[PDB]
């Protein structure tokens, strides 16, 4: 038979309810374990799904250049080939045999997806442009002045046009009104600002971080590009640190800070938490990089070939996606209100100003008309 | 933070300031007419007029009186209502217990009502602000 | 002559049924139902007397995994310890393999039972819900503010504080009113465009209506064997059931779509949904169409010489009609029952009310100060 | 082999588009071929899709009993199987053997959906109900009699609160008509006001008829029930007579007739012109009448006992309703505006009236004012 | 040393392009593009100076069904007539049995394009829209009388008149501004509740908007064999197609969906997408993620020593952020183009425009009458 | 629960509480008149002209109420209402103005009169409000 | 069926009706006159009122008939307008055109008035009529 | 195309419109005082009161104009007007009411000053319309 290295990872290994329960292939389940069964059922062999002794995908020390991880397996013999999601690298191609990527992907960014924004003081001018705000004051303020004008200047046939195309006006302007303001509540389309990178580079109203290291980390740290340059110097240049221990930790924080965080990760597993309840979470914008998970196998095998073979005819005959569909969104777990007076406070605000203006004008006029009147 | 007490406090307020305005303004007219106690037929048809004003600035201090009390208690504010209402008593205390020697007394009252008036202006000041931010 | 026919049946209702004096009657007048009276008229046909029977298990029939052996009435026949069925019957393929069914006489499928959407009671004030009352107090005091201040600026000063305060009065009403109406709009809008449902794509696709079957059946047995899309999806979601949407008795599924508010459907057979939409409470209803294809026959042993007559039989009382009759009468003649857009004055009562409470006190202030003025003013 | 003899009726019997660029059975095609296809797949034998002959069902002569039709080809051994839509019935059944049915159906009823309707004189009240209106009307003719009421019975704080309490009043009617108006505007909801037979029976605004001769219709002269007593009755006690012609001639009828007429017919080649574009008729209730499609034998034969367990086998496992989505459904063709013055004439009306009502009111008031001054 | 090593290409953009002036250039030096500063870094890392040519068929490479023979740079490596290919290869299996491609320099797949929705340009008048002119009209006129009847009224009656006049006009004026408002809002909901599009499925499940790919190719050949349900449905709607969604050349899509308003859309390697985004006239956007996953590679003979060497490159420069410059360099350096909710003023113009005209037109008559007036009564 | 008709029951019921203190107050500016020089003279003829004076609302409100009832199908009241209406127009046609005896056997005759109207408006409207 | 013009015809028909009122009210009045033509002051006195009168119905004739015919234009009728228009124009010319010998000429020229408006009552109905329905 | 600009500069068209024949009717009364019993005197006395009444017009839109145009970020306009402001501010300080030449003088520079700015607002904001 064949000896198969993998990792604990969801949705590629997972234990079933009955692992306990059961002595077999059939313990695990996932993306990666249809693979290698489609894998087998095009080759014809024999395997037994095991799984790595240290928990690890694979890696080099730089005291000794020991292999640990399913990349030590497959090159000392441990292992005969490892069906994981592994990272295709320079380092691990150097001294192994990689297939074509089955699956590929890049860093993206996760976000909690907009809550209700709070209401705002100001918030009922929204509907409207400034400018027709403002042109509306002058309107009504010249629309007086002439009443004022047609009284003085003259002794009606001039009131009542103009009072005609007052009406006319007012009119136009509360439908206007009401019928954005109603457009506004009834859809309450919600969207944010950062539909990219660029966006959180432009900015430094939320933060963002990563795992405290990582190929993620480390691909921050070089790519000496505009972008990563100045997001590499936000995150080393920032307090509290925005880095995290671990990919649950940075998700809670995430989830935590509604408009404060936003993490960065593979896009295969932001997807995942996405589909995961609580569904509060997002990812946004498109892949930063571009990488892809391959299978592996020694520097010297017999299944290399006939596994990449195998690969490509999968990704041609709509299988790879098919099964992504399956442990991504078909178990997707994640398949009006009344009106506050935080919405309208300024119009109270307003009010109170405009009328004790007035009264501290009705005040003075009286004091110097009775002063006026009464001293002479 | 709005309570719906901010909105009352500043109409307390804004009501509050042309109360203190109009009581200066009777404090004055009382001074000028115990400085006054055909210029005596003048005199006392400038007597006249003032009385005129002072008859006509009654209702509205009942009137604003009346809306503070009635709208610290539909706010269900109750440490400043009681605070207000014995004014409302003596008020309508006045009616059923109420010229050389009126002022005698008219000016203290009043000088002191002015005091009150100011001090619950501050006060209601006071309430809003630790009411707009909590 | 004849043999007295025997006749194993079930007790299921409305085909059997035991009528409210049965201990005091004999067999074939003990039992009534739909079943009765087909039975009646197939022996009216056939010429022959018949004695029924019911059978002992309390099932139809189905091979055990480990006796391979029939129960139910099927086995009564194949055992002949029955000579023919005029039970309910799904007819089937296993089922079929060592009997001789009849011709349909009942056509049905799975279909919906969801509560009948009798709930419509508006609140007497529900006119203020667009927005809170915090914001209706604040607009009544501010009226009165407002007033207060036009009546002491206009009264000191016998205008430019009257012009300004009348433009941010505009300013004020204008937004309230706006913001109400749209509010309102909003509310009118979204309890429109919610159609309840008119198949089961509208509740594979949503998911806040729950939909459930029973335990174990033909309709889990049905949607495992499925090879469809929407069945297939609505299969994947009632194993992803969290709570347990499936039920051990369909009495079990009824209750709990009674008690819930609208966010529960119960499949069935469409005939026990339609029974049950014609008993009390009249609370439920059916609305989708029968998503599968089946019907009911008679049953007799493989090598029986009834089959032809009683196939004639059912064809040519398909083709009479008295079929439909004797569903329309134990279905709609026995019932238990018998079978807008615009705004109702129940949702603006308060308005009308505290605009005759406002006038009758503006009538009671005019009286009294007519009263005080007169009587003060001529006399004392 | 083995002899298949059909008739020519969608989407059973279909000729593709190179009928005649093709010699064979894959000439055909429908629902009826796939079905065939499936039961030599289960029975594993030879057929050959010829057609019949005189292109009909199946029946007999009243003065000679010959069968003509499919059932002529079966009893007389023109042939030996008939994979078509044969109406299972007591004559057809005396004679040959029937399966059981793999397509039940019944009568309903064809309609063209409900198009946009006219607006109506006196539509613009339809938002708020009656009684509101007159509430409304009646609330404000006593307002303004209080009004009247506080002038000369009293010389005001009486007109103030009756002026807030009004506008409360007006703000909420206002705001309660748009709303609904807006509702009723936006998604446009349409119905009829008939969901079944009954209602048809109990209404005689629109016309209902059947075919001038043939199942439907004999199946009307009987059945003895009220509902359908009373549409024989009908249908024969009017003119112009309700029957037609030809089914496209009843459809097309339907189509030219959108508020008058309605077609009865079998619920399956209902659905089929519902699918089938220009998409301008539904089907609506449920079927009056069931019955079934199923295939036929002779008395003697080998085939019939694995015919019907083929086609229970196939409605056991999910294949009939394939085919039926797919050459119904699938194959299915059939998968705001501005304001105009029709819709508010009846307000220019009433404007109209109570205007002419107070000029004349005007006119009278001062005949007897001027001349009771005059001549007194 | 080397042997000046052969590179077949294909004259793609941006690929590889000709240089303004390659009439007076060396081949090197002549084309231009991704693929060549590619080609020298792979030079760079395999320290080889190399030659370019480019395919004679104009094509990739391929089987005929009859000679079953390969064309193209497949066929240049194959046949020895090329010792590397350095172009756009889209990796596949039948490709891969003769051939050793190397690891994805460039991940893609297909993607969706349309006319970016720049078409918003609303009519001066445009709030005149929600009902008919007919309907102003008769406002106006309905005013002026109501007006004039009003002075008739109380002129030769110095009321009941007015006060019926009165709540007539509050009747007609309420349901006026309530209809005016109500068909505004639903204009206005109904253009804000319409998402474009976010994925094949928006396209899948509407008809309006007709998708439709070039003739035949590997896009058609994915969605005839593809097993999804989307896909499917996608690939029975373009073989419905009444008239006809295919074209036999990318431009032809490209210009017909720069013809079409807002429903067409062209389905093609993002790739090409993008780069005609980053192009004039800059009308159109990807906006769908990609649907498939596939990727270009460098190609080498079966047993060509290169390999090693050219993959090990290949991820390095993956690993060094190079391949993403030279895609920010030719994609968006080079681009001929750099890269809401509420109402603005331009749909509101035509009311101040008549507010304004009313107000002059009023002063005008006042000075008119004031002159009229002193004039004819102080002097004459 | 509404109906529509407990409106119009609402809105009779405010007006004749208002005709009940009218009544009244007729009846005692008869007595006040019933003491039968420029003092007493003008004393007298101001209550006259405010008594001249309210002729019309009597006659509106009743006009009101008749026309509601009617539009409110209730013809009950409608029949109950109608003699006070024709005694309203024959008084017009000819109405005394020796004559103190008519004017207060006709004050307490509708005074009366409205007072029992009142119950029966809010009898019927209690009906109205609870015949769900 | 409304056309538009259906609202200014019975809008016109209203107006007419209340023109023809006036004018029937203007021929009673100058028949009076002819009739009487400090009992002597008292007629002298009632007919500065009825010219009174007059004087107050002479603006609201111009108004209507101006309506009507700027109606008749902006509703795109042209069979109408043109048998207005000579009104209009004997409207203007009566300025710089125009009690014992007046009336000699009035009373016709009333008479004649009256007969026309009465016509074109008429005539708007039945334009409506064949405007409402077609 | 309208910027919230046009809209201001068209009121201020507007009222400067009036403004212009305003002062044509201040230099015509003047001349018509230029003349220098009861007669004359009401004659003169009357045109007096309408001079001495239309003041306050002249500083509410100058006040106005110069608030639109603060508002609307056109600061040349504001510069352009403040000067009258200022003038009209010592006017009130200060104004004359022997008194003739220098009235005429004011008319006829303020009729000047407002018949100039007629033509600047128009010709701004026919700028400011196709600035597209």
């Amino acid at each position: 038979t064949v000896v198969v290295t993998t990792i604990l990872e969801s949705p590629y290994v997972m234990m079933k309810k009955n692992h306990e329960m059961l002595e077999g292939n059939e313990r695990y389940e996932g993306y990666c374990v249809d693979l290698a069964a489609e894998i087998a059922k095009h080759c014809g062999f024999k395997y037994k799904l095991t799984i790595v002794g240290d928990g690890k995908y694979g890696a080099r020390d730089a005291d000794t250049k020991i292999w640990n991880g399913m990349v030590g397996e497959l090159v000392y013999g441990k292992a005969d080939i490892a069906i994981a999601p592994l990272t295709i690298t320079l380092v691990r191609e150097e001294v192994i045999d990689f297939s074509k990527p089955f699956m590929s992907l890049g860093i993206s960014i996760m976000i909690k997806k907009p809550q209700k924004s709070k209401p705002g003081v100001f918030s009922f001018l929204d509907p409207l442009a400034y400018e027709i705000w403002m042109c509306i004051v002058f309107a009504y303020i010249g629309v007086s002045v002439v009443l004022f004008l047609v009284s003085r200047f003259s002794p009606s046939l001039s009131g009542r046009i103009v009072g005609g195309v007052w009406w006319f006006f007012t009119l136009i302007i509360i439908s206007s009104y009401t019928a954005n303001l109603a457009a506004f509540l009834t859809v309450e389309r919600m969207v944010s600002p950062i539909e990219s990178a660029e966006d959180l580079s432009k900015q430094t109203e939320i933060a963002y971080g990563t795992l405290d290291s990582g190929s993620t980390k480390e691909f921050f740290r070089r790519s000496k590009i505009a972008v990563f340059d100045k997001m590499w110097t936000y995150m080393r240049s920032a307090e509290p640190s925005v880095f995290v221990r671990t990919t649950a930790e940075g998700v809670a924080r995430v989830r935590k800070s509604k408009g404060k965080y936003a993490y960065l990760l593979e896009s295969t597993m932001n997807e995942y938490i996405e589909q995961r309840k609580p569904c509060d979470t997002m990812k946004v914008g498109g892949n930063l990089d571009s990488k892809g998970y391959g299978i592996a196998t020694p520097k010297g095998s017999s299944l290399g070939n006939a596994v990449n073979l195998a690969v490509l005819k999968l990704n041609e005959q709509g299988l790879l996606d098919k099964l992504k569909n399956k442990w991504w969104y078909d178990k997707g777990e994640c398949g009006t209100s009344a009106l506050s007076l935080s919405n309208v406070a300024g119009v109270f605000y307003i009010l109170v100003g405009g009328l004790g203006l007035a009264m501290l004008v009705a005040l003075i006029e009286f004091c110097y008309k009775s002063r006026a009147e009464a001293k002479r | 933070a709005f309570t719906f007490a901010a909105f009352c406090y500043m109409l307390s307020l804004v009501l509050c300031a042309a109360l203190i305005f109009f009581a200066i303004w009777h404090i004055i007219a009382f001074d000028e007419l115990r400085t006054d106690f055909v210029h005596a037929r003048e005199r006392l048809r400038n007597i006249e007029r003032i009385c005129f004003l002072l008859r006509k600035l009654v209702l509205p201090e009942y009137s604003i009186h009346s809306l503070f009390c009635i709208m610290f208690l539909c706010a269900q504010e109750w440490l400043t209502l009681g605070l207000n209402v014995p004014l409302l008593f003596y008020h309508f205390w006045r009616y059923f217990h109420c010229n050389a020697d009126t002022l005698s007394y008219c000016q203290k009252e009043a000088w002191c009502k002015l005091a009150f008036y100011l001090l619950s202006f501050f006060y209601y000041l006071y309430c809003m602000i630790y009411t707009l931010v909590s």
